[PDB]
RNA sequence: GGUGGCAAUGGCUAACCUUUUAUCUGGGCAGCCGAAGCGAAAGCAACAUGUGCGCAGCCUUUUGGCGAGGCACGACGUAU
RNA sequence: GAGUGUGACAGUCACUUAGAUGUACGCCAAAAGACCGGAACAUGUCCCUGAGUACCGUGCGUUGGAUAUCGUGCGUGAAUCUGGGGGGCACCAACCUCCAAAACUAAAUACUCCUUGAGACCGAUAGCGAAAUAGUAGGGUGACCGAACGCUGAAAAGUACCCCGAGAAGGGAGGUGCAAAGUGCCUGAAACCUGAUAGUGAUGGAACGAUACGGCAUGAAAGGAUCUCUGGCAUGAAGGA
RNA sequence: UUAUGCUAUCAGGUGGAUGGCUCGGCUCAAGAGCUUAUGAAGGACGUGCCAAGCUGCGAUAAGCCCGGGGUAGGUG
């Protein structure tokens, strides 16, 4: 119903309403569409080129020869263009015109955000999912946090609040992945700490930005994947006295 | 120098591989000792046939010596006293990489050198 | 509650749905009231056959101050003349609007059995 | 179909690795058939043979929109309070051309007082609206 | 089909815009389906329940009663 | 605190990164000037306004275009503001609408040799045929068809000297190196081949095994310690001398 | 010491799978988009101290001249 407001020392200093997309019903499996809709819609195009395995004239010595019927170069026994044969073509690949995007209504969509938003006010939840904090949920910051321009001072806000606990277990549990992500780019699996809600672009934008696992963001760039990385709800956030004042009608 | 631009290892690896050589010639930098840097405004410079270095990892560390060479395609140097012996028992160079090296003394014989450090 | 009903209760998605059918079956167990059992089995039949009642139904079926359960949603096709409670699974905001307007209550499964746990009473609506 | 629940089965639920083989295998390509062998198929999916009736052009033919006496009484006074009818002293004036239906049918009871102006009107509406104390204005 | 959102005061948007680099957020009512059918067409246009049985559930004197849904009629629109 | 390199996992070692700087020739480009000039109405026995064109007959193609698409072969063939065309068969009438048979015209759009970026893509029989001395070797007179082959090590420190050997082969001995990883060198499976060890074996019967019981060998780790062996005692279902 | 053999394991050879690594490939997005008689693209031949292929270059021949950035190494 009501939240306390802490200040950059992390001292309550008043209260605020929680508007009503705070007790919004815990719909995990909402969540889970609404992540998998996002993961989906960012997927990218691939697949072999047009005639990979193709651009052979190969054709069949056909019977009388003790060889299989399999199509063979003109002026050669060596097989070609069919999916068993060495060089041949892949049966049934990716297609690039393949389509992965997919649709959640908006109704739905929204629904599914107020309620990873409800299931961030749950403490028991967030600490489910993984967080090391100590405050008490949902934290909620005066609006100078969000006028505070270097990652030192985002570091004594959190220190303050007893948060850098959750940061710090994120960078020390940043790790190089098993696999082939490595070469393909993606040599580190990356930990989600902190999730800092601002009311419209401020420095604590660029603040905050290179915190480890901290994602800090504005009610307009505010989504599913965001609110429950994984599709899991329980997200350690930092509410602003603006983005509360602001998420009144967000998504109703 | 690559750009955040292409966070790929492809393109990293192909961008150092087929650097050009006046790219290849900032592939020598080193930390500068405490005093160079401080009386520099830099915290790193080039490494250079002839000025002093302090190896301080591998098999080497703390060793103080001259370059005494440079190769820019293999992104080498060659101290003075950063040797293997072969089985002859003649002594060869190890070369080193310059990032595992320390600048304690600069050679300043050329007037450039100054500005080729900084700016 | 056997291997059906646990594929049922397995195969249902909504966390509010699945602690339904469990308390639901709990208090006709505690209670010795069948209606909560029904209603837990009506649940853990397929969602392409939930119950969507509309306001008309109501209104042609019931009385003043007629005590409605139905195991689904109420929506606001038609009016609603006297005042009527009705626990439902979930509502329409019209529906919601008319029977707030005509004087019922919209409760929903949980507080209608908060309310009456015997279950004495109750119509069941589809 | 599930390939991971058939990964081992030889032949892929298709019965004889004789089967699946090609449009032999189904009859023909498409609806194929619909004369001598898929006579019945084509009788149960509407494809039978034979051509009915004529078309007029889409120029001249026109269906029209409907709505209910039925309807307009039991939502008139919504459609009222979001402004498109108004109470002329108990009186409900609706129009239908800001509605959107050019025909108002007489399906259900009218309870009220209820003027209401179209393009047309079935009889048992006019009837229905003159004994619920309203009146029918045509749309000159 | 299973699971969901919304729901006759219905549902969903498409292209497209908003990207601050394909996500995302907010827009976008054009359109489609539903909302009335029958008839080739002209055209005309229906039950907000009149009756009965009855499952679950509830009540009950344990034999009956009420009985959503369901079933069977009756009535009505249109074509012949 | 994207990442890559650096003798094993790097925000602080290096290149970078976030963010700022600079940049010749060019490209766009505002203020401010020079220049041809633009827009209404009145009057009307006045003048002009696109020809083998529009239309039509017939044949053919094409089209959803149906007597109602477009094209063009042949034939035929107008009118001039009091005019001409269209309004899905023709004609008549009303109404509505336009002015062809001459011409140009940015943007929104398509594509990918090329540049950059990205990727639930492949990871060396895959992914382009080509991780390339690859359209190469090679094949076909020709049109054309078309491969295989990646990896020592942190550093060559790429094995001194000695013995054998015809040897600038190779082997032995001896070194280097954390490790031979000893140059088509990381790891180094199976098939196949050589040898050793266990069992068996020149009187023996074959889907090469399953089950039970024995001989021989093994049984360090990962398996058991009221576990294994051998007995006693109590209770013991069906059954039952 | 029972040979020729058979079965299992072990050691070694052959071979190049597996694992790991990868400057390559593929697809998508955003840019950019003509050139040649002032002789293009493409090909032949030549061109390196020891140089055969590729690549670059053209008898000035893995190259020559001028301006800028870069600065201590370079000779694909």
């Amino acid at each position: 119903a009501t939240a306390k407001t802490i200040d950059l020392t992390g001292k309550a200093v008043g209260e605020v309403e929680l508007p009503a997309v705070f007790d919004a019903d815990y719909r995990p499996d909402l969540i889970k569409k609404a992540v998998l809709a996002a993961q989906a819609n960012r997927l990218q195009p691939y697949g072999p080129r047009l005639y990979s395995g193709m651009e052979t004239s190969a054709r069949g010595w056909g019977s009388g020869r003790g060889v299989s019927h399999v199509p063979r170069l003109v002026n050669s026994s060596r097989a070609a263009r069919v999916p068993h044969a060495k060089g041949g073509r892949r049966a049934h690949p990716p297609k690039p015109e393949a389509d992965r995007s997919e649709k959640v209504n908006t109704k739905e969509r929204r629904y599914a955000i107020r309620s990873a938003i409800a299931a961030t006010t749950d403490p028991t939840l967030v600490s489910l999912r993984g967080h090391i904090f100590e405050a008490e949920l949902p934290i909620v910051a005066v609006n100078d946090l969000e006028s505070l321009e270097r990652t030192k001072q985002v570091i004594e806000f959190l220190e303050a609040a007893g948060l850098y606990e959750d940061v710090l277990r994120a960078k020390y549990g940043r790790h190089i992945r098993a696999g082939r992500g490595k070469l393909r780019g993606r040599k580190y699996k990356h930990k989600k700490s902190v999730l800092i809600v601002a009311g419209e672009n401020t420095p604590i934008l660029k603040a905050a930005r290179n915190l480890s696992g901290v994602d800090v963001v504005t009610v307009d760039s505010l989504n599913a994947e965001l609110l429950a990385p994984g599709t899991h709800a329980g997200r350690l956030t930092v509410w602003t006295e603006s983005a509360i004042g602001k998420l009144e009608g967000a998504f109703q | 120098m690559i750009a955040m631009v292409s966070k790929q290892p492809r393109k990293q690896r192909k961008a150092r591989y087929a650097a050009p050589l006046h790219i290849r010639q900032k592939f020598m930098g080193a930390r500068l000792s405490e005093a160079l840097t401080k009386e520099y405004g830099t915290r790193s410079a080039a490494v250079i046939t002839g000025d002093t270095v302090k190896v301080m990892r591998g098999d080497f560390k703390g060793t103080e010596g001259k370059v005494q060479s440079v190769s820019l395609m293999d992104g080498t140097i060659t101290v003075d006293g950063v040797i293997s012996t072969k089985v002859d028992g003649t002594e060869v160079p190890r070369p080193l990489n310059p990032s595992n090296v320390m600048i304690t003394k600069l050679e300043m014989k050329d007037g450039r050198r100054a500005s080729s450090i900084k700016k | 509650m056997g291997k059906k009903s646990l594929v049922k209760l397995t195969r249902k998605t909504n966390p509010r749905i699945v602690s339904l059918i469990l308390t639901l079956k709990e208090r006709a167990n505690g209670d010795s009231a069948p209606i909560w059992k029904d209603i837990a089995k009506r649940l853990e039949a397929p969602s392409r056959n939930y119950a969507a009642v509309n306001i008309s139904k109501i209104n042609r079926h019931t009385a003043e101050d007629d005590v409605l359960l139905i195991p689904g949603k109420v929506l606001g096709a038609g009016l609603l003349d006297h005042p009527v409670t009705i626990a439902a699974l979930t509502f329409s905001d019209s529906a919601f609007e008319k029977i707030t307007e005509a004087g019922g209550k919209c409760l929903s499964l949980e507080e209608i059995m908060e309310a009456n746990p015997k279950g004495s009473g109750i119509r069941i609506f589809r | 179909m599930d390939t991971k629940k058939f990964r081992g089965s030889r032949t892929c639920g298709g019965g004889t690795h004789k089967n699946r083989r090609g449009a032999g295998n189904r009859g023909g390509r498409g609806k194929a058939g619909g004369c001598k062998h898929h006579f019945v198929r084509a009788m149960m999916r509407g494809y039978s043979y034979g051509k009915h009736g004529f078309k007029r052009p889409d120029e001249v033919s026109r269906d029209v929109s409907i709505v209910n006496v039925g309807e307009l009484d039991e939502l008139a006074s919504y459609l009222v309070e979001e402004g498109l009818a108004e109470v002329k002293d108990g009186a409900y004036h609706i129009n239908l051309e800001n509605l959107g239906i050019e025909k108002v049918l007489g399906s259900g009871r009218v309870t009220k007082n209820l003027v209401v102006t179209s393009e047309e009107f079935s009889a048992s509406a006019r009837e229905k609206i003159e004994n619920a104390g309203g009146s029918c204005i045509d749309a000159e």
